[PDB]
């Protein structure tokens, strides 16, 4: 069944595109500066930076899942 | 207690930084991120569906079925991505109001200048009412700045409360 290997290639492409888009916006999402010098501005900017980072981690885990799945298609064929 | 800080500090602090441009760039970025992940979701459903049929087999289905949790997770991630941009815009709008509503430093300084000038010439008690007038205006600037800053804290805090933790994906067995 060649079709399973085909799928595995597609799933790997999907992984490549997720991490690509993620890495593409990381420099903006993780670089959020506080609008002003007050505590509210700073806390908001900090939260957003941490939120962007936990998202980057979440996608990396999804990339792992995608790759494990594509591997289940190849070695499982 | 931004009401602990005096108007000179609260006003200066809100006029200090670089403005919201950094937050707005991040907003656009989260949006393009929601878009890509929409397209990713659809191409993953494509790989599972449209590009499957040709080949049938019990193993093909066992995998196609074990992937269900993840496709559902993907949908939930997409919903959560579409909210970030919105909450960022609320943060920024609130900041804009704080910045716009703070008492300008010049008005605080002109108030202290004039009060001191009256004091200088009040050996005869002629200006005691007007000094009381300038003192109340100053205290009012202190309360106003404090209130602006309280309302900014409240709005930003609400916005942030809508940003729910990123949940981990399940495995594809
Ligand atoms: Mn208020």
């Amino acid at each position: 069944p060649e079709a399973l290997t085909v799928a595995a290639t597609e799933v790997r492409r999907i992984r490549d595109r997720a991490i690509q888009s993620d890495a593409q916006v990381a420099p903006m999402t993780t670089a959020v500066r506080p609008p002003a010098a007050d505590l509210v501005s700073e806390k908001a900017a900090t939260f957003l930076v941490e939120y962007a980072r936990k998202y980057r981690q979440t996608i990396a885990a999804a990339a792992v899942v995608l790759e494990e799945f594509a591997h289940a298609l190849t070695t499982g064929a | 207690a931004f009401e602990a800080y005096p108007p000179e500090v609260n006003s200066a602090n809100i006029y200090a930084g670089p403005g919201p441009d950094s937050m707005l760039a991040a907003a656009r970025a989260w949006r393009s991120l929601d878009v890509e992940m929409t397209a990713v979701q659809r191409s993953f459903n494509r790989t599972l569906l449209s590009l499957m049929d040709a080949w049938a087999g019990p193993v093909v289905m066992q995998l196609m079925e074990a992937a269900k949790p993840f496709v559902r997770w993907l949908t939930d991630l997409c919903v959560q991505l579409s909210e970030v941009e919105r909450q960022i815009h609320e943060i920024v709008r609130a900041y804009e109001w704080a910045h716009h509503d703070m008492v300008p430093l010049a008005q605080i300084y002109n108030n202290r200048a004039e009060r001191q000038i009256l004091i200088d010439n009040n050996a005869l008690g002629q200006f005691t009412a007007q000094i009381a007038d300038l003192d109340q205006e100053y205290d009012d600037f202190w309360d106003e700045d404090g209130e602006v800053m309280r309302d900014y804290r409240l709005r930003v805090s609400d916005a942030l409360s809508k940003l729910t933790p990123w949940k981990a994906p399940p495995p594809i067995a």
